[PDB]
């Protein structure tokens, strides 16, 4: 009774929607990615360059 | 209204004729109280004092000529003559009540000089405005 | 609740009156990265009565 | 193209609104200037809701 | 492959008559009915944005140097707590925006309950047997304004630093065993090592899991009761008259809920909360001038500004003049809390109501609550006068007057004009049912006299004068644009004109449709009238 069936594209576009906006929310997440080969910041010290 | 259009051509011509005499006369005569030049404020705003008395009287004047003999303009009428409809008078509404606080708030965001105060006052006023001229338009409650 | 750093002065101990100079730690970076040293900095400095 | 709810006239010797002339002494009626008040009770399809408190 | 996977959940649970009870449960439709979702919703963001920010937090006290990436207060010696919600901020991707998220959601979520809460108060839906609900909400409430309160004085700035100063000499300053208590909660002096560790472990475990078991238990006991609604047609006392959970009940909470959860997104970028960067480490000699806590605490500081010096010496013993506000904020708490018992006490009515009633027909308790309303905003104010004093170019003296006099004065003028204007709004009421609606034709009889059409709602005796309709609990319509005489009858696009063919049909199908559903709906009025008389 929905009639949701029948539109292929309304479902097609709903299920990218609704899957860009769940990555939207986990998108964040990608302030936890550190580049473990990026020295950290400053000159080396004793502990050597952080890599 | 047939008088209505015609009265307005005597201030009209009166103002028309003082506002020409007031610019040559102060541009022209040195009276020893005062200096010599042309009046910029009560030339442009007596011209065009005249201007709003003519706009009326022109607009009545065309009015009036196309409208046939109503009761109210005829000398021998009947009062039952109008019996009929007079159009439509709104009953009630809340929303010029609401419109005034709108004006009050934007006027005290001028007072303040607050943006955000000047902004919402703005909106809140448009709102306002909006919810007067479609208050006899809201459709009924679809389901 | 009775006692502040002022009850020092009962104690035979000569406190000053401190002017807060908001002073800072300073970065000292030399051929084993970079540092605070915040040695030789004082926060605190006496103050005169024509100050 | 003329809207269904324009009142039905004659296009000939009469004209129900223009920029300065109108048919009323006031504002026009808008549910209708054609149309006549008040009707029955059922075809404003107001059901009167019975309730019981308690 | 979808048949199957079905019959082998349903063949171990028998679960199929369990599962149509719940998908065939009817919700009552009004927007009033889904001010408890936004504070669900703004809840379920503050659960998941709190995680997400405990990665990066450290909640320690211990003194550091500051290097990172706020260039400024580089070489600061600040907490480590401050300093690391310095770095959540200016060395996490996006770290900055799930923090203003975070804070956005906290409001929402006290303004989502406030609001609800007066929806509850206003309607009676506090009435037998709702008094459970009742409590635990108010509980929610107040735990929720505690969890806010510990949330932004984590950071360890300078101007939370100072809510806590005002909080712990509140505490200090308690006859008798103040001191003990203070010593007990704080490990000590204030400041103290392990206050910003027991006030971080009771925001992020032990308010949260109480919220939680709360909200859980709340919603659980209010689908038992399966709601309540207004009086209207076919609508009993015994019944619930509205939408399923499936289709429409879910996709709606759904498509709020997103709604909400985009809304605090758009703020969370667009519009700055609790800088903290401007505001530097807490230190004791410290302070600024616009001090205010929050929105949620602004009427506990307003209530203390507006306490006169009212100090007690007793010998060696004193009473503070704070004292008075801790207990009169007790008085408003008690008093909140227990509503229910005290309205049924001075109406003697509880009779198991399941029907709401408009705040128009209630106007003692709704004065009570406008009452109560300016109480709480003139605290509200108060609690923030010194920033309204200046950017409105106010007296700060004769704000403190304002308050003091107004707690007093604005609460029974409050009372006055919202009792009077509700027995208004009760008249304009009866003049319908009595008269008819007002059209605005104002006709002239032959006479000469200006009438007035009316439009009867109900059965006219002779000519016109409509038998008065009685009233109902419901809401009667004032215009006649509320029985749709306005209704646009033009289908098509804004340039479509669309065909007259397919246009017959559809406004035909239309009056039929809702020909049908007033029938429906009077012959279920018509039900309960022969079954009330048995
Ligand atoms: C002096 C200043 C006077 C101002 C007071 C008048 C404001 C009245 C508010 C309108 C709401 C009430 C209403 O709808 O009708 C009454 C309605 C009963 O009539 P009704 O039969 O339901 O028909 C009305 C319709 O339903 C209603 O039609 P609707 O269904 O289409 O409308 C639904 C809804 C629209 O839908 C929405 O939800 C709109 C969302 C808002 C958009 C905002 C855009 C920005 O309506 C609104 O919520 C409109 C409210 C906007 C009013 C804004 C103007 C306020 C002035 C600003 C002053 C600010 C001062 C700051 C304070 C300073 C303190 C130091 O309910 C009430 O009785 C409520 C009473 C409200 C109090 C009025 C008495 C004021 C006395 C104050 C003493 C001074
Ligand atoms: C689509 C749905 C898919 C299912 C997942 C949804 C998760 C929760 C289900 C909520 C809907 C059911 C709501 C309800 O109340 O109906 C009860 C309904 C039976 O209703 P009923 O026939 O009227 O039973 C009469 C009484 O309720 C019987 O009462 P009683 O006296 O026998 O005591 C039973 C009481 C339990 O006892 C008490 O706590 C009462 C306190 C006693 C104190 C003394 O509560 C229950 O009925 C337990 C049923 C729920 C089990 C816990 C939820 C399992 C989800 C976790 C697995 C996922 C990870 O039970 C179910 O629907 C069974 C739950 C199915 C769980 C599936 C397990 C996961 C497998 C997924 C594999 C996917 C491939
Ligand atoms: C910026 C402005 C934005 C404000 C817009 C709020 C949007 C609320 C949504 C809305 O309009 O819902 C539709 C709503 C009707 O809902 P419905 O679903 O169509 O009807 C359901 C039932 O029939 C139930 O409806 P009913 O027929 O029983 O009428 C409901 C009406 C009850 O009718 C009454 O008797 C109203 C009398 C109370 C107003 C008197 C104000 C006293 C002024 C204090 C003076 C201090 C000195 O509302 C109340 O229950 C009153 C509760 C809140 C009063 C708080 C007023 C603020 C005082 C704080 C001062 C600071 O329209 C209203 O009636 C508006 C009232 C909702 C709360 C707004 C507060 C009133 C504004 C007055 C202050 C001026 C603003 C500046
Ligand atoms: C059930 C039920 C409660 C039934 C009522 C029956 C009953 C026995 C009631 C108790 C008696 C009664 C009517 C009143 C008691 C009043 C008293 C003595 C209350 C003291 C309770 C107490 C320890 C309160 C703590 C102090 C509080 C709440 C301070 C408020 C406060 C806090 C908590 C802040 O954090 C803050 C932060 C920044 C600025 C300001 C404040 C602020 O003002
Ligand atoms: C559930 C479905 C999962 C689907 C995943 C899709 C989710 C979309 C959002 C993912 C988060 C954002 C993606 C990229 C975000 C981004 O741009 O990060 C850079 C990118 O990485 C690189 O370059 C190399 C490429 C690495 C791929 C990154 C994409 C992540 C995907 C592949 C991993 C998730 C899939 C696993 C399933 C998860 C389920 C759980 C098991 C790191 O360079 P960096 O230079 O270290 O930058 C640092 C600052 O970030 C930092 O703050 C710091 O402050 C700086 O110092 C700096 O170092
Ligand atoms: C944590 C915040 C709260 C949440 C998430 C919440 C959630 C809900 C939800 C989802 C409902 C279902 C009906 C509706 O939406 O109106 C509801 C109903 C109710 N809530 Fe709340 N609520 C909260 C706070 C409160 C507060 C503070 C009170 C009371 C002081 C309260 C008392 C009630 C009552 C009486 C109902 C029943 C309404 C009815 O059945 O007609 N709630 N709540
Ligand atoms: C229960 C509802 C909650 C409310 C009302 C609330 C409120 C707040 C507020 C107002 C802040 C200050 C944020 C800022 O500085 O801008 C905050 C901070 C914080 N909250 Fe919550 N919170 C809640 C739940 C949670 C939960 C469940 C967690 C953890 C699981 C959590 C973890 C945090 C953390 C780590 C901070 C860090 C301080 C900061 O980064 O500013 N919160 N909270
Ligand atoms: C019976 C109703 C009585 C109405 C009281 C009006 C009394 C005001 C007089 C106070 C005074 O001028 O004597 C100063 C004295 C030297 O110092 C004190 O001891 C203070 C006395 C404690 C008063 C705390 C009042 C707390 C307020 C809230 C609990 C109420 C909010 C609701
Ligand atoms: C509900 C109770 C709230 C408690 C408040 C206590 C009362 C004290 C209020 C002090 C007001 C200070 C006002 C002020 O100084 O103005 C400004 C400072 O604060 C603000 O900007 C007020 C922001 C309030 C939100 C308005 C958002 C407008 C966008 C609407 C889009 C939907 C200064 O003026 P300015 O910003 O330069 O234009
Ligand atoms: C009615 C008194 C008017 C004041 C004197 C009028 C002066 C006439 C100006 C004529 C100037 C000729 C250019
Ligand atoms: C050098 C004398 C020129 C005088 C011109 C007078 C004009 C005033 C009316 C202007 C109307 C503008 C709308
Ligand atoms: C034709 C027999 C197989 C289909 C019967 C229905 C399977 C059980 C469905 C239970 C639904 C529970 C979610
Ligand atoms: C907490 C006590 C409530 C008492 C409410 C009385 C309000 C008095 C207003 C004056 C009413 C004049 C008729």
């Amino acid at each position: 009774t929905s009639t949701l069936g029948r539109r292929k594209l309304i479902m097609g576009l709903a299920g990218g929607g609704a899957v860009l906006a769940g990555l939207t929310i986990i998108a964040p997440m990608g302030g936890m990615i550190k580049n473990p080969w990026n020295p950290k910041e400053g000159p080396m010290d004793v502990q050597g360059d952080g890599t | 209204m047939k008088s209505s259009a015609k009265l307005m051509y005597g201030p009209t011509v009166f103002m028309a004729a003082m506002a020409v005499i007031y610019i040559f006369a102060t541009m022209h005569v040195s009276d020893g109280g005062s200096v010599k030049g042309v009046e910029w404020v009560g030339s442009v705003a007596l011209v065009l004092s005249a201007g709003l008395t003519l706009m009326l009287g022109v607009y009545l004047h065309f009015t009036e000529v196309r409208v046939d003999v109503l009761p109210e303009d005829w000398e021998e009428a009947e009062v039952a003559d109008k019996a009929g409809t007079l159009g439509f008078f709104s009953p009630s509404s809340i929303w010029p009540a609401a419109m005034s606080g709108a004006v009050g708030f934007l006027a005290f965001g001028v007072v303040y000089f607050h943006y955000w105060m000047i902004a919402v006052g703005l909106m809140l006023l448009i709102f306002t405005i909006t919810k007067l001229n479609l208050q006899y338009g809201v459709p009924k409650e679809k389901h | 609740l009775w006692t502040s750093g002022w009850t020092l002065v009962e104690n035979d101990v000569k406190v000053y009156l401190g002017r807060d100079t908001a002073a800072i730690a300073e970065s000292h970076t030399d051929a084993t990265g970079e540092h605070w040293s915040t040695t030789g900095v004082s926060r605190l400095v006496r103050m005169r009565p024509e100050d | 193209f003329v809207d269904p709810a324009w009142p039905e006239h004659n296009p000939a010797d009469g004209h129900v609104v223009t920029e300065l002339i109108s048919k009323v002494a006031g504002a026009s009626s808008p549910w209708g200037d054609d149309k006549e008040f008040p009707v029955s009770a059922e075809e404003t399809g107001y059901v009167h809701p019975y309730t019981r408190i308690n | 492959s979808l048949a199957t996977v079905g019959n082998n959940l349903d063949s171990r649970y028998t679960m199929a008559s369990g599962i149509r009870r719940q998908i065939n449960k009817v919700f009552p439709t009004h927007w009033s009915f889904m001010l408890g979702e936004i504070a669900l919703y703004s809840f379920i963001v503050l659960l998941l944005t709190g995680v997400y920010l405990t990665l990066f937090f450290d909640p320690s006290i211990t003194k550091v140097i500051y290097d990172g990436g706020y260039l400024p207060l580089n070489g600061v010696e600040m907490s480590r707590a401050y300093a690391t919600a310095l770095d959540i901020s200016f060395e996490v991707r996006g770290g900055l925006f799930i923090r203003q998220m975070h804070h956005w959601a906290a409001l929402l979520f006290v303004v989502s309950m406030l609001v609800h809460m007066l929806r509850i108060f206003f309607t009676g839906a506090f009435r037998r047997p709702r008094e459970a609900n009742w409590i635990i909400g108010v509980v929610l409430i107040i735990l929720g304004m505690a969890e806010g309160f510990m949330g932004y004085s984590l950071p360890d700035d300078l101007l939370s630093g100072v809510g806590l100063r005002i909080m712990s000499a509140i505490i200090v300053g308690l006859p008798i065993i103040g001191t003990w208590m203070h010593w007990l909660i704080f490990g000590g002096d204030f400041p103290s090592d392990l206050m910003l560790d027991r006030f971080y472990i009771a925001h992020v475990l032990i308010i949260p899991a109480i919220l939680l078991g709360l909200i859980a238990a709340h919603l659980a006991l209010v689908w038992y009761q399966k709601h309540t609604q207004f009086p209207g047609a076919g609508r009993t006392e015994n019944n619930v008259i509205g939408i399923r959970i499936m289709p429409l009940f879910a996709v709606k909470a759904v498509a709020f809920g997103l709604i909400v959860f985009g809304f605090l997104a758009l703020l969370a970028g667009v519009t700055t909360i609790n800088a903290i960067w401007n505001l530097g480490p807490y230190n004791p000699s410290q302070v600024s001038a616009g001090s205010q806590p929050d929105v949620y605490m602004l009427w506990t500081d307003g209530a203390a500004r507006v306490m006169p010096a009212w100090e007690l010496y007793l010998g060696n013993y004193t009473i503070p003049a704070v004292f008075w506000v801790a207990v009169m904020l007790g008085i408003l708490v008690v008093l909140l809390v227990t509503y229910p018992f005290i309205e049924r006490k001075f109406t003697g009515d509880d009779a198991h109501h399941n029907l709401l009633q408009r705040p128009r027909d209630v106007p003692v308790r709704t004065s009570l609550g406008v009452m109560a309303l300016v109480f709480y905003i003139l605290l509200t104010v108060s609690g923030g006068n010194d920033v309204y004093a200046m950017q409105f170019h106010v007296s700060l003296n004769a704000m403190t007057w304002i308050g003091r006099i107004g707690l007093i004065v604005g609460p029974a003028i409050a009372y006055f004009i919202t009792y009077r204007l509700c027995i208004g709004l009760q008249r304009s009421d009866r003049e319908v049912l009595e008269h008819g609606i007002e059209t605005g034709i104002i006709k002239q009889m032959p006479n000469g006299a200006f009438i007035e059409v009316h439009q009867p709602l109900g059965p006219v005796d002779d000519h016109g004068h409509p038998i008065p309709l009685p009233y109902a609990g419901a809401a009667v319509p004032k215009q006649m644009n509320q029985l749709g005489y306005a209704e646009v009858e033009t289908r098509g696009g804004f340039f479509g004109p669309d065909p007259e063919d397919i246009r017959a049909k559809a406004k035909e199908i239309e009056h039929a449709n809702h020909i049908e559903e007033a029938n429906t709906l009077r012959a279920l009025n018509e039900a309960n009238i022969e079954r009330d008389k048995n």
